[PDB]
RNA sequence: AAUGGGUAAUUAUAGCGAGCUAGAAAGC
RNA sequence: ACGGAAACGCUUUCUAGCUCGCUAUAAUUACCCA
C-alpha cells in the first residue's frame, strides 16, 4: 500500500483563532458572571418580546452612550431585569487580562470573531488552515519556488504565479498535483470552554509601545493538544512532509532573522517542539513568502492605516499563564505561534 | 414594497439617488457607504436566504424579526446606512415578510443593492 | 463487414429524349444539319449505348439491369456498385454523348425484402423529382438531397467523400457519434446551429491527442469552410457524403 | 439460476463531504458552491455515481496490471463489476450502486443542528501580497449516516466468482476509509466508516450464513 | 436589441469587439476576459433555457430579474465583464423579456455568446 | 492627555462544458 | 346491382452501455478613527 500516512498533533502555545467570519458586534452579548455569554440574538429578541420592552430595545441599539459599561447590553439586561440567560447559546470564561486600564470593564469588549464551529457547536480547526500553514513553510523552504512568485507583467504587482507547482490536469502529462499527496484531515471537536477571547495587541517599530487594538478575536486557550491526520500518496510531498522537521525550524529561523530581530525576546515565546504558525492574525510573513515581498506586500496600504515603513508591526496578545510559554510578565503572547510534533504510524 | 419584476430597478434608480462626497475631491461623487458596511448588511440576510429553503417560513420568522433590529442597529452606527435604509427602502420592504418567496425576493433585493453598488466605483 | 445491407434502385431518364429528338440538331444552323440521317444515327447511339453498352458498366459490378433502353434505364442492385455504376455511366455518357443529354438519375435505398413495385414508384418519385430539379439532377435517398451531378460526383464523390474516409480511417477517437452530430447539425441548421458547430469542433480540437491534432485543425478549418458556406450549395453536399460514409462504415 | 444480493453500508461521516451542487442561482455573500441535494428534502445526498467513479480508480490502484491511459481497459477483475464500454461480452457490470440517502434526522435533531448542512469558509490566501479570496463551500455536517445500498448478481454465469470479486468490493469498502469520496480531498471532506453491513440475498436462492464470513471480519 | 434571427451575428462582433492581451504577447489576441468569467453567467442561463420548456414565462420571472442582478454583480467584479457588457448588450436586453419565447432567444444569444468566445483561441 | 469606538479590503478565482458504442434490425 | 365484397402497416425490441463535480485554495490582511 503506497498511502504513507503520518499524524501531527498540534500543542497551542499561543492563542490560535481561526475562521468562520461571522462575530457577535457591541451590543450583542452578556457578562454578569465572570463569563462571557453569546446566546442566539434572534432567540433572545423573541422571548424579549414577550417581555414588551423591544421598543426600547430600538432605541439601546442605536444609543450612542458614553461611559461604556453600560452600552454592552448588560444595562439593558439589569436596567430592565430581564436576567434569565436562558438564550440558547454557549458560555465562555473571561481572559481577566482582557483590557487593559479600564477597571470594571470586564465586559465593554466591541467585537469577536467566531472561531470556527461545525454544526454541533464544538470548535475544531479544519484542515484547510494547517494545509494553508504547511504551503507557505514548504513554499519558502525550497529554492525553486521561491524565485518567480511575483507580478507576472498583468497588473499592478497582482498576485503569485500559482504555476510554479503542479496543478491541474495538464492535459497530455502524467498526474503531478503535487499538493493532493498531502490530505490534511481535520481535526476532531474538542471542548467548548477553551476560548479566550485575545485583544490584538500592537508592539510598534521604533516606538517602544504596546498600543492595542479594539479586535478581540475568540482565540484558543494555551496548552491544549489538537489530532492531525495526513496521509501521503505521492513520494515527493511524502518526502516534504517528512522534512517538515527541518522545513519548520529553518522558516523560523530565517524568518527570526529577517523579522523578528531588533524586537525584544522578552515578550517572544520559546519553541520547546516543532514551531509553527497558524492562521488570524500572526502577520502576513507568516501567510506569505518572507523574502519575496519587501516591497511589494506593502505596497497596496497608501490609506489611512499604513504598515510603518516597511515590514508589518509585531502583533501580541494577553492570555492567562499555566504550567511558562511567555518569558516575560504582563502576559503578551504571540498570537498563532503552535507547536507540532509529527510520526508517521 | 417590492415584486418580482421590479426589486432590481428598485434597487437601481436609488442607487443613482444617494448623496456622495461632495468634499474630499478626489475622485469625486465617490460614496460616502463603503463596501464592508454594506457586506455587513448582506452577510445577515444571506444566511436566511438558504436557511429559508430547506427550512419554513413559520419555522424562520423570529430571525427576521431580529433582522430588523440588526438593520436598526447599523443604521444607528453610521451617516450613511442611516440614508441607505430609506434612501433605498429597505426597513420598508423589512415589514412585509409574508411568505418564504417574498423573503427569498428581499434577499434578491439585497444582492441587487450590492451589486449595483459594486458596479459604480 | 463494414456497409449497410440495403440494396439500391437507379431510375435513369434521358432528359428529354422527346425534344433532343424532335428538334434536337435543328437547333444548330439554317436548317442545314435537320435531316433524317442524324437523327437514325443518333437514335441507333441511343440504342447502341443503353441497349448494348450497359453490360459493360455493370461488368465488374454487382446488380441486375432489369430494365434499360430508349431514354430509361431501371437497375436494381447493392448500393456501392449501384452509386459507382451511375457514377461511371454518367461520366462515360459525357464522353459518350459530350456532355450534351445530361442525364437524370434517382437513386433509392430500400430495405431487405421490400416489394418491387412499391419501390419502382418511389424511385419514380424520386426521379421525377430529379427531372424538374433543373434540365438535370440527381436524387439520392429522398427528393431533399437533389444535387446536379456536376456538383456531385466532383464534390462528395470525389473530394469530401475520400477526406470524410480518409480522416476517419486515420485516427480513432472520433468514430460514428461525431459523425451523427455532424449529420444533424447539416440538417437542422438555423443560424444558431453555426454558433454550435463553431463551439463543437474548437470543442473537440483541443480534446484530441497532440500527434494526430493539427488532422483536426486542419479538418475543422476545412469543414467550416462549407458549413457557413452562406449558399447551400456546399452543405447537403455535406451531409450526403456523411451519410454515403457512414452507410459505407456500417456495422 | 439467478440470484441478486444486497450489500447495506452506513456511511458515517466524518469531517464531511462537498459533492458540488447544482443551482446557479446562488448567492453574494453565501454558498457559491453548493453540496449536491435531493431537491424535495434539500437533503444533501451522496449519489452512487460518485461511488462507482472513485471505487473504479480506487480498485485499479490495486487490480490493474496494466496502465489505464483510459477507461474500458480495466483488467477484468472490475470490468465485470463496474462495466466494459468496449469488451463484447461486459458491457453490462452487474453492480447497482444506489443513492445513498442521509437516514438519521431524528438522531441528529437530538444533537443540536440548525440544519443539516454547514457553510465552512475556505479562501484563497495569495501568496504574495497576503490579499484574501473567500470561498463558502458547504459540505454535509461531522457526523450524518447514509444509506449505501449495493445490489450483486448472481447468475448461471458466475460458479466461483461471486465470491473472487467480494475481496475485491471489500477493498473498495476499507479503501474508501483510505481516501476522500469526492469534495476536495486534501482537506479533509471524505474519511468515513461503513457502519452495520447486513448482506442478504434479495432476489434467488443463495445462503446468507455462509456467506457471512469475510464481509466485516 | 434580440429578435428572433439577428442575436446570433450580435454575439458574434460582441465577441470580436471585445478588446485582448495587447501588452505581453505571450499567445497574443486573447481575451483579457477569462471563460470561467463567462460560464458561470451562462449557467444560470441554462438554468433558464431548460427549465423554461417546463414551466411559465410567469413563473420564473423571480430569477429572470436575478439574472440583471448577477450580471451587473459579475461585470461590476473584474473590468473585463464590464467591458463585455459595455459591448455585448447584455443588461438593455434583459428589459426585451416579455414571455417564454424572448426568453429563450435571449438564452440562445447568451449561448452564441459563449461558443463564438470559445471559437477564437 | 484620557475615554469612546473598529475601520478599509477581496466574496470565489483558473479550467474542463461532454467523450466514445449502437443510428433500426429481424418476420409477416 | 359502384375494379367491386372481405383486409389493423402490423408482430418483437430497456435510448441503452461506460464515466468521482473533480483539480489548486489558513476568512484572511492592515493599523488605527474623535
Amino acid at each position: 500500500n503506497d498511502y504513507r500516512t503520518f499524524k501531527l498533533s498540534l500543542l497551542t502555545l499561543a492563542p490560535i483563532h481561526i475562521g468562520n467570519g461571522e462575530k457577535y458586534t457591541s451590543r450583542e452579548f452578556i457578562y454578569e458572571n465572570k463569563k462571557f455569554y453569546f446566546p442566539d440574538m434572534g432567540k433572545f429578541y423573541n422571548k424579549m418580546v414577550e417581555k414588551r420592552l423591544a421598543e426600547k430595545f430600538e432605541a439601546f441599539l442605536i444609543q450612542t452612550r458614553p461611559n461604556a459599561r453600560n452600552n454592552r447590553l448588560i444595562s439593558f439586561l439589569n436596567d430592565n431585569r430581564i436576567a434569565e440567560r436562558s438564550f440558547g447559546g454557549y458560555s465562555i470564561s473571561e481572559t481577566g487580562l482582557e483590557s487593559d486600564k479600564n477597571p470594571n470593564s470586564a465586559g465593554a469588549i466591541n467585537e469577536v470573531n467566531k472561531f470556527i464551529r461545525d454544526a454541533f457547536g464544538n470548535p475544531y480547526i479544519p484542515g484547510s488552515s494547517l494545509k494553508g500553514a504547511i504551503r507557505t513553510i514548504l513554499m519558502n523552504t525550497t529554492p525553486k519556488w521561491n524565485n518567480e512568485n511575483a507580478v507576472n507583467d498583468f497588473g499592478r504587482f497582482p498576485k503569485e504565479n500559482k504555476n510554479l507547482i503542479p496543478w491541474g490536469p495538464k492535459k497530455g502529462k502524467e498526474y503531478d498535483d503535487l499538493f493532493n499527496a498531502i490530505r490534511v484531515s481535520d481535526s476532531k471537536p474538542f471542548d467548548n470552554k477553551s476560548l479566550i477571547l485575545v485583544q490584538k495587541w500592537d508592539y510598534s517599530a521604533k516606538t517602544n509601545k504596546a498600543k492595542p487594538l479594539p479586535l478581540y478575536r475568540e482565540s484558543i486557550s494555551p496548552l491544549t493538544k489538537i489530532e492531525f491526520e495526513i496521509t501521503t500518496t505521492t513520494d515527493e510531498a511524502g518526502r516534504l512532509i517528512e522534512e517538515l522537521g527541518k522545513r519548520a525550524q529553518a522558516f523560523y529561523k530565517d524568518y527570526k532573522a529577517f523579522f523578528l530581530s531588533e524586537f525584544p525576546d522578552d515578550k517572544i515565546q520559546a519553541n520547546l517542539q516543532y514551531p509553527i504558525y497558524l492562521g488570524a492574525g500572526s502577520g502576513a510573513w507568516t501567510k506569505t513568502l518572507f523574502k519575496q515581498a519587501d516591497g511589494i506586500l506593502q505596497r497596496r496600504y497608501s490609506r489611512m492605516k499604513t504598515k510603518m515603513v516597511k515590514k508589518g508591526v509585531l502583533k501580541l496578545t494577553k492570555a492567562p499563564l499555566k504550567t511558562s510559554l511567555v518569558k516575560n510578565h504582563e502576559s503578551f503572547y504571540e498570537m498563532g505561534k503552535a507547536n507540532f510534533m509529527i510520526k508517521e504510524i | 414594497i417590492l415584486t418580482d419584476e421590479n426589486y432590481v430597478d428598485i434597487a437601481e434608480k436609488a442607487i443613482l439617488k444617494l448623496e456622495r462626497n461632495t468634499r474630499n475631491r478626489k475622485n469625486p461623487d465617490a460614496f460616502f457607504l463603503t463596501t464592508s458596511k454594506l457586506r455587513n448588511l448582506l452577510s445577515l440576510t444571506s444566511t436566511l436566504f438558504d436557511e429559508s429553503k430547506v427550512k419554513e417560513y413559520d419555522a424562520l420568522l423570529d430571525r427576521i424579526a431580529y433582522l430588523r433590529v440588526q438593520f436598526v442597529y447599523q443604521a444607528g452606527r453610521e451617516i450613511a446606512v442611516k440614508d441607505l435604509i430609506e434612501k433605498a427602502q429597505i426597513l420598508e420592504a423589512l415589514k412585509e415578510i409574508k411568505d418564504r418567496e417574498t423573503l427569498q425576493r428581499f434577499c434578491r433585493y439585497m444582492e441587487a443593492l450590492v451589486a449595483y453598488f459594486k458596479f459604480y466605483g | 463487414g463494414l456497409g449497410i445491407k440495403r440494396l439500391a434502385v437507379v431510375r435513369l431518364d434521358v432528359d428529354d429524349l422527346g425534344a433532343a429528338f424532335m428538334a434536337g440538331f435543328s437547333q444548330q444552323g439554317n436548317g442545314q444539319y435537320s435531316t433524317l440521317s442524324r437523327s437514325a444515327t443518333f437514335s441507333r447511339s441511343m440504342s447502341l449505348f443503353f441497349k448494348v453498352y450497359i453490360n459493360q458498366f455493370a461488368s465488374d459490378k454487382k446488380l441486375s439491369i432489369i430494365y434499360a433502353g430508349g431514354d430509361d434505364v431501371f437497375a436494381i442492385g447493392s448500393w456501392q456498385d449501384i452509386i459507382a455504376f451511375t457514377v461511371e455511366l454518367r461520366e462515360n455518357f459525357i464522353k459518350w454523348t459530350n456532355g450534351k443529354l445530361t442525364l437524370s438519375a434517382g437513386i433509392g435505398l430500400f430495405a431487405d425484402k421490400t416489394p418491387i413495385s412499391l419501390m419502382a414508384h418511389q424511385t419514380g418519385e424520386l426521379e421525377e423529382a430529379a427531372k424538374g430539379n433543373e434540365k438535370d439532377s440527381i436524387s439520392l435517398f429522398s427528393s431533399d438531397y437533389t444535387f446536379k451531378f456536376d456538383r456531385f460526383i466532383t464534390n462528395v464523390y470525389d473530394d469530401k467523400l475520400e477526406q470524410i474516409r480518409y480522416f476517419f480511417n486515420h485516427q480513432d477517437e472520433r468514430g460514428k457519434n461525431f459523425i451523427y452530430k455532424l449529420i444533424e447539425l447539416l440538417r437542422n441548421h438555423d443560424r444558431m446551429n453555426m454558433a454550435r458547430l463553431a463551439y463543437y469542433l474548437t470543442r473537440l480540437e483541443e480534446l484530441t491527442r497532440e500527434t494526430d491534432r493539427d488532422k483536426f485543425k486542419t479538418f475543422k478549418n476545412l469543414f467550416y469552410s462549407w458549413y457557413t458556406n452562406k449558399n447551400d450549395k456546399d452543405r447537403k453536399e455535406a451531409e450526403l457524403a456523411l451519410l454515403l460514409y457512414i452507410y459505407e462504415i456500417r456495422k | 439460476t439467478f440470484a441478486k444480493i444486497k450489500f447495506s453500508a452506513q456511511i458515517r461521516l466524518e469531517t464531511g463531504l462537498h459533492i458540488g451542487g447544482s443551482d446557479a442561482f446562488a448567492a453574494i455573500g453565501a454558498i457559491n458552491s453548493p453540496v449536491i441535494k435531493d431537491p424535495i428534502t434539500n437533503l444533501p445526498i451522496i449519489p452512487g455515481s460518485s461511488l462507482k467513479g472513485k471505487m473504479r480508480t480506487l480498485l485499479a490502484k490495486v487490480y490493474n496490471e496494466k496502465v489505464a491511459e483510459k477507461p474500458s481497459d480495466d483488467s477484468d477483475i472490475l470490468s465485470r463489476l463496474f462495466g466494459n464500454s468496449k469488451d463484447k461480452r461486459f458491457k453490462m457490470g452487474r453492480l447497482i450502486f444506489r443513492d445513498a440517502f442521509l437516514s438519521n434526522a431524528d438522531e441528529l435533531d437530538s444533537l443540536g443542528v440548525r440544519s443539516y448542512t454547514e457553510v465552512k469558509f475556505e479562501n484563497t490566501i495569495d501568496r504574495i501580497t497576503a490579499e484574501a479570496n473567500p470561498r463558502q463551500i458547504e459540505r454535509a455536517i461531522r457526523n450524518s449516516t447514509f444509506d449505501f445500498e449495493l445490489i450483486y448478481e448472481i447468475t448461471d454465469e458466475n460458479e466461483n466468482q461471486v465470491e473472487e470479486d467480494f475481496k475485491v468490493i471489500r477493498d473498495g469498502l476499507k479503501l474508501l476509509e483510505l481516501d476522500y469520496l469526492g469534495g476536495s480531498g486534501s482537506r479533509g471532506y471524505g474519511k468515513v466508516a461503513f457502519e452495520n453491513l447486513k448482506a442478504t440475498t434479495v432476489f434467488g436462492n443463495y445462503d446468507v450464513k455462509t456467506l457471512n464470513e469475510l464481509l466485516t471480519a
